[PDB]
């Protein structure tokens, strides 16, 4: 299985799939959901699910498949046991559904931080321009836990930005309160009255709140969303959309579709910036394909209308048909048959994009030689990101693919590669692709500087200041000369630290299997940040990177709750408990068959019974 | 002449310069010519009088020298495991030498 | 793939230099010891060409003048030693020279003990802060500050973080020098680096010289010269000659530390050179207890924990070794494979240390 | 593959047009001097040894920034123009420093320190260990730990042990060295030392012996020699007043820690105080067991036999006694060593060492 992928040309989906079988065999269901997620068998899931009779079991494989997220989010693979609970012919159990539809995880994330600990921040200060900044940064710092009292507390500190800059302000308390169902009880109390940048802005973080506890909601933001798209805010809507299909990511439901449907046919585009609801599908319906979105996406492509100039919803819809796309591999060409036959300037771009997408994390000797073709743009060279990271010899062949950038001197050249050293290098720090982004800082042109920054803020991601400290001070003495530079330093902070520094954005796993979310959130990020990068648009787009978080942890149990011990060798704290955390290391004790890092059920011979 | 090797007598002091490190220096690269002149006898001249030879060690920089030596000969047990140049001292006090040497 | 994009970083500056560089080169092209214009083709007497140099010495009588418009010829017009004296074509009076030294602007460091080092604080800030802060002040009653402080008793307990720490808050640069370093056998070598040194530091003032060790630098004897307390003497004497002559006290500060000012000669000591003279203090129970405080923002020490009681069991500590105690705490709960602190995990490590310092 | 044919068809005609345009420049005789100093007009002075003395523009190859006054710089041969960096020449002076990349011992081969194995592992080997582990927790672990013994015994050989565990260059620094008789010279020497430490990270810094530069006395400066007095002040501030996470750490080594002033010392750096225990029976077996592993033997040896009879010989005692009785074995002409070698080997060894003046006893 390892082998497959790795080392030839790697076409042939007829190993992987035979694989599958033999792992049922020996009741490696752990290896067979991972080949399960990749190729797209939701039916194989429910179907090892249905196999399990064990309780131990049950609960086991219910926290390590939801680490891949997609798969988890998805109804009927978490309504499996909720289905199969009501009646039993399964023995699905009752404790088991509140892992399912996720609350004990997050829980247990919590958990770990009263625990093991980490600092408080506050910092508002004042000017419009930096408040909004450190506004911004202030709930990526305490993300992942509830302390959004002091934001709530200044009212001044809430009201300095304007317009945009306030449904940001807003919305930051949504940050703090994300992946946490009780803490949508007190955004209420805000939403309801205020200015109306404080009414948008409660919505757009309400989206922000569910984006990993939508799954099994306890406040229905659709029907707060539903009301408000039939009240005036043509401009509202678009944020209030990018919101709803942040939080409806990884499931599928009609019901979504059937709200955001309309608003993409808007064409409110031209005014107010608005009808961005294509990207909230794609986001939405990512790694399946429903041919509604499809065929809208295509015949706007065609249209190229006065109103349709608009190049920034181009961005997102070139950016929509590979998120729908990505992780299908072959049945994808259905989709591109259609694609290259609608010739466009635009459309030659997205043809790489989808295969990237498609093929990610593996790539192929079709795809390296297809995007150097284009290349002699942001797209293609974007795109090799995608397929690098699965791939040993494929980081490797970054910096080869990458020198090509390097030799030309063109200064839009120079822009594009800078994101996608960030897109590749998200999981850990590379220091050699450091080496190159510094050089990448200290250009005549600007727009380059600021895509160093915020790719240094990818980069440095899962980790905190570990080089960086050093490169900090450089980007510090440049905010001198520009004013740009300052707002996205401040951005790198809040991500290099984001969670309170000790979760990350990773396609390392409680599986170890890439993640179709993580990607996607990376990517649509990574072109259209911040209102002066690109295309005119919103600074309001940056919380899309919200969907790229997992939390690192290890957290053994015995039973369900019960502590079990476990030493691992982190930095130097060094042997740690359990219920801790660490990277690219494993339990020292043994599991009931899966022996793999997450949230583990751990069994000891009963002779020599150990407990915490 | 059995073992046929370059007899390497060396110096105490003049291996003493009033300047910064260039003695330091010359300590380190007499190392290296022996190294590549393997297998060699450095025979640590100055801590013995022949009649004409002058200063049989003192409290100046003979018995000094004399520790560094030791210290290179536990070096090529270490990272290399490799050592087939051998130092001959020659001395006629025991108040040039030490229990630890 | 690191080289070519390192190389074309370079050919980009090359293209463009080469083009200034040609027209540059026709004519040729602020620090300096001795004046160099290599012929002058410019401009009784009324053309004056000024090359010093012991090959070749061009030596005019007469200074006085801007007249060949401006500097020339190998650029390095300014001071000589031997006396033309091309007075003030873009103005070159005082200057760094060659100087060896180690500059910091704005330093990284700020205090991390203000509880036994409350003292040196107060008197600092009142000395150094306020008189670059306002200067104005200072005036009004009609004094001006203090030339050079000496912060004196054990090295490094928050005596040189508080030296860092000034320069810092001041937007001042901090030159340390190792004073050490500054003492040379060799003829003079040592007198002429020190005269370099305040001019260097006459140029660039607002700025703080510290002065590591002035134990080295003059420091106790009984021999009054003898071939190497000669040598060491003259180092000492010049040093004097510098602040007890011409100096600004309102820019240029000298901060000196020492491990015992009762050795030191009078003439380092006495005001004229040194004015305030600041005491380090064993910090008391209550110090304790504040850098203790600073050093636990870390850590998940027991919440609840109560300092002074510890303190109370403490034997005498200085500054450096209650950080001391806090990292080798840690180094206890790693050793034990164990999340958190507790009250203990410190007095065991204050049990160890003291011991061991012992002398 | 592909990629590289992309690059190689425009990357020729502009790399072959910029080769040209440098060596045009970089003809010969061109004159190899050093840059003084870089002045910030962005010009430069620069010293030459043929006495011209020029302020000159930059020519690439290289940046201001790639650059530090002191450098050695390419010159040209009438305007003096900087065209390229170089690299120092008629002998660069560095100080007696002896390399040993990941020097060859292990815990295995002295086990029986078990002690002093774990508090050098704890403060510097697990730090190495941890590189961007210790620059975002940014707290120091101990910077140095001090190791006092007798060497080669237990001292020289830990420091050795877990030099080759985290692969950082182990560093041998002279103590007496440094003891030059001259002034200005000793600090100079030992600044020396510490530049090119910081430069070359990670690395174990071991300073053989400090007594010969220290000596405590009881004034911080006296009317004896100055030159010991001076390297000793250097010495103090160089710990003192930069200070490391992981980056450098610093082993020192002196066989009386008590000759040593308590504020050269410094809590906050060398926090790690490690001192040596004595050999029990059961250590002295272990200590053994290793040396002969090395060896080839007769069956006849026993082990626990020899041991017994010692008592109060130290690791380096045992040593000796495995190549003394070796060495009767290599007269004898024969790669077996008996029973009867050991037995005199063990009785000799034991003598010279356990020499007696009735100061045991009480």
């Amino acid at each position: 299985v390892a082998c497959v992928p790795l080392l030839p040309p790697p076409e042939d989906v007829a190993f992987l799939k035979t694989a599958y079988s033999i792992y049922l065999s020996q009741n490696e269901l752990t290896d067979a959901i991972a080949l399960a997620v990749r190729l797209g068998e939701e039916d194989m899931i429910r179907s090892v699910f249905d196999a399990t009779s064990d309780p131990v079991m049950h609960k086991q494989l219910a926290y390590i498949l939801a680490a891949q997220k997609t798969s988890f989010e998805y109804e009927g693979v978490q309504d499996i046991i909720g289905n199969g609970k009501l009646s039993e012919h399964f023995l699905y159990l009752a404790k088991e559904l509140n892992l399912t539809g996720p609350k004990v995880p997050e829980d247990i994330y919590k958990s770990h931080l009263d625990n093991s600990k980490s600092v408080f921040s506050s910092a508002g200060l004042d000017s419009a321009q930096q408040n909004l900044a450190s506004s911004f940064v202030n709930g990526f710092l305490n993300l992942g836990y509830c302390n959004d009292k002091l934001i709530v507390d200044n009212d001044n500190w809430v009201y300095k930005t304007k317009g945009d800059g306030m449904t940001s302000a807003v919305a930051s308390i949504g940050s703090i309160y994300q992946w946490n169902l009780d803490g949508l009880q007190q955004l209420d109390k805000y939403l309801y009255v205020d200015e109306p940048e404080v009414k948008a802005g409660a919505l757009l973080g309400i989206g922000i709140s569910a984006s990993g506890v939508h799954d099994g909601e306890v406040e229905p933001a659709l029907l707060l969303l539903q009301d408000y798209v039939t009240n005036p805010d043509t401009k509202i809507s678009s944020a209030a959309i990018l919101g709803l299909g942040i939080a409806f990511a990884g499931s599928k439901n009609d019901e979504v579709l059937g709200l955001l449907l309309p608003i993409a046919a808007s064409t409110d585009l031209p005014i107010e910036t608005a009808a961005m609801a294509s990207l909230a599908l794609a986001h939405v319906f990512v790694g399946t394909c429903n041919g509604d979105i499809t065929t809208s996406i295509m015949d706007n492509f065609l249209e190229r209308t006065a109103i349709e100039l608009k190049t920034d919803w181009v961005r997102f819809l070139a950016l929509a048909l590979g998120i729908l796309y990505m992780g299908q591999g072959e049945q994808v060409d259905d989709v591109l048959e259609t694609i290259s036959a609608i010739e466009h300037p635009m459309t030659s771009a997205i043809e790489v994009l989808v295969g990237s997408c498609a093929y990610t994390g593996t790539g192929d000797v079709l795809l390296i030689q297809d995007l150097l073709h284009r290349l002699t743009l942001a797209y293609a060279v974007l795109g090799i990101a995608l397929i690098a990271l699965g791939e040993d010899i494929g980081k490797e062949m970054s910096l080869r693919h990458f020198g090509h950038l390097m030799h030309y001197g063109n200064e839009h050249i120079r822009r594009m590669v800078p994101l996608a050293m960030g897109i590749v290098s998200v999981s850990d720090p590379q220091m050699k692709v450091f080496d190159t982004l510094t050089r990448f800082s200290h250009d005549a042109d600007l727009e380059v500087s600021m895509n160093s920054i915020f790719a240094m803020g990818l980069c440095g991601a899962g980790t905190n200041n570990a080089r960086l400290a050093q490169l900090l001070r450089q980007l510090a003495s440049y905010y001198s000369r520009e004013q740009d530079a300052l707002f996205i330093t401040r951005l790198a902070q809040g991500l290099l630290h984001l969670g309170k520094g000790t979760m990350t954005m990773d396609v390392f796993n409680d599986a170890h299997v890439l993640n179709k979310v993580t990607l996607a959130s990376i990517l649509t990020t990574a072109v259209g940040l911040v209102s002066p990068s690109f295309m005119l648009k919103h600074h309001q787009l940056f919380y899309m990177l919200n969907a790229g978080i997992r939390p690192k942890f290890i957290l053994a149990l015995n039973d369900e709750g019960e502590p079990i011990k476990v030493n691992v060798r982190v930095g130097q704290p060094v042997l740690l408990n359990h219920g801790e955390r660490a990277e690219l290391e494993t339990d020292e004790y043994i599991s009931y068959t899966s022996h793999i890092e997450g949230v583990v059920i751990l069994k000891k011979n009963p002779d020599y019974r150990e407990e915490e | 002449h059995h073992t046929d090797c370059k007899f390497i007598r060396v110096s105490g002091a003049e291996l003493v310069q009033k300047y910064i490190g260039e003695g330091s220096r010359m300590v380190r690269e007499l190392f290296v010519m022996a190294r590549e002149h393997a297998p060699s006898i450095i025979f640590m001249d100055e801590i013995d009088s022949i009649g004409s030879t002058r200063v049989e060690g003192s409290g100046g920089g003979d018995s000094e020298v004399q520790r560094t030596m030791l210290e290179l000969l536990n070096q090529l047990d270490g990272f290399e495991t490799s050592k087939n140049i051998k130092i001959i001292m020659a001395t006629n006090r025991l108040d040039i030498l030490d229990p630890a040497l | 793939l690191k080289q070519t994009e390192n190389d074309l970083k370079d050919i980009e500056a090359r293209i463009k230099e080469k083009a200034g560089v040609k027209e540059s080169d026709t004519g040729l092209a602020h620090p300096l010891q001795v004046a160099r214009c290599t012929k002058i083709i410019k401009g009784e007497d009324a053309k004056y060409v000024i090359n010093l140099k012991q090959i070749a010495k061009f030596v005019v009588g007469l200074g006085e003048r801007v007249s060949p418009t401006d500097i020339e010829e190998g650029m390095r017009v300014g001071v000589d030693r031997s006396k033309y004296n091309i007075e003030l074509p873009l103005p070159p009076r005082i200057d760094p020279s060659v100087t060896m030294m180690t500059v910091e602007e704005k330093p990284d460091v700020t205090y991390s003990d203000v509880g036994g080092c409350k003292d040196q604080i107060e008197k600092l800030r009142e000395v150094v802060e306020l008189p670059l802060l306002s200067p104005e002040r200072f005036a009004t009653l009609g004094i001006d500050p203090p030339k050079g402080i000496l912060l004196y008793g054990p090295p490094g307990t928050g005596k040189t973080l508080c030296a860092r720490a000034v320069a810092n808050r001041t937007d001042a640069t901090f030159i340390r020098v190792i004073g050490s370093e500054l003492v040379q056998k060799y003829v003079g070598e040592g007198a002429r680096m020190v005269r370099e040194l305040f001019e260097m530091a006459r140029t660039k003032k607002a700025c703080i010289i510290f002065f590591d060790e002035i134990d080295a630098v003059g420091g106790a004897r009984f021999d009054d010269g003898a071939g190497g307390d000669n040598e060491v003497q003259r180092t000492m004497l010049e040093l004097i000659t510098q602040l007890d002559g011409f100096d600004p006290r309102g820019n240029i500060k000298v901060m000196f530390a020492t491990n015992r000012p009762n050795t030191l000669d009078p003439a380092l000591l006495r005001p004229g050179r040194i004015d305030r003279k600041v005491e380090f203090s064993l910090p008391d129970l209550e110090g304790r207890a504040n850098i203790f405080r600073i050093h636990s923002k870390s850590m998940s020490v027991e919440r609840g924990i109560r300092w002074e009681l510890i303190s109370r069991l403490c034997p005498n500590s200085t500054g450096a070794e209650l950080r001391s105690v806090c990292t080798e705490a840690g180094m206890f709960a790693i050793r034990a494979r164990r999340k958190v602190a507790t009250e203990k995990d410190f007095l065991k490590a204050v049990d160890k240390v003291i011991s061991g310092y012992k002398k | 593959f592909v990629s590289n044919s992309e690059i190689l068809k425009p990357f020729e005609k502009k790399q072959e047009e910029e080769k040209k345009q440098l060596e045009e420049i970089r003809g010969n005789p061109l004159s190899i001097g050093t840059l003084e100093e870089i002045i910030d007009d962005d010009h430069a002075i620069v010293t030459s040894p043929t006495m011209p003395d020029y302020y000159v523009s930059i020519l690439s190859f290289v940046d201001k920034e790639l650059l530090e006054p002191g450098c050695s710089v390419l010159l040209h041969h009438k305007t003096m123009s900087i065209v390229g960096v170089l690299q120092d020449d008629a002998d660069p002076m560095v100080s007696v420093m002896k390399m040993d990349k990941s020097p060859t011992e292990s815990y295995s081969d002295i086990g029986g320190l078990e002690s002093q194995i774990q508090e050098i592992k704890e403060s510097v080997e697990l730090p190495l260990t941890h590189p961007e582990l210790y620059e975002e927790m940014g707290i120091k672990p101990p910077k140095g730990v001090i190791l006092y013994g007798a060497p080669g015994t237990g001292k020289t050989l830990l420091a050795k042990a877990v030099a080759n565990q985290t692969s950082a260059t182990f560093l041998r620094i002279v103590g007496s060295e440094l003891i030059q008789k001259y002034l200005g010279d000793g600090p100079r020497l030992c600044r020396q030392i510490f530049k090119v430490a910081g430069e070359n990270a990670p690395s174990i810094v071991f300073i053989d012996e400090i007594d010969a530069i220290g000596t405590k006395r009881y004034d911080s400066n006296s009317g004896g020699e100055r030159e010991i007095q001076r390297t000793m002040l250097e010495l103090l501030n160089q710990l003192d007043g930069f200070d490391d996470r992981g980056d450098v750490k610093v082993i020192m080594a002196t066989n009386k820690i008590e000759t040593l002033d308590p504020a050269l010392i410094r809590p906050g750096r060398i926090d790690r105080k490690i001192l040596f225990e004595n050999p029990d029976l059961s250590t002295k077996k272990k200590i053994l067991g290793i040396h002969t592993s090395k060896m080839n033997l007769s069956e006849d040896v026993n082990l626990e036999t020899l041991v017994t009879t010692k008592d109060d010989l130290s690791g380096a005692d045992i040593q000796a006694m495995c190549t003394e009785a070796g060495l009767l074995a290599l007269r004898e002409r024969r790669m077996q060593v008996t029973a009867e070698d050991f037995k005199q080997a063990k009785e000799r060894v034991m003598k010279n060492k356990v020499e007696e003046n009735l100061e045991g006893l009480y």
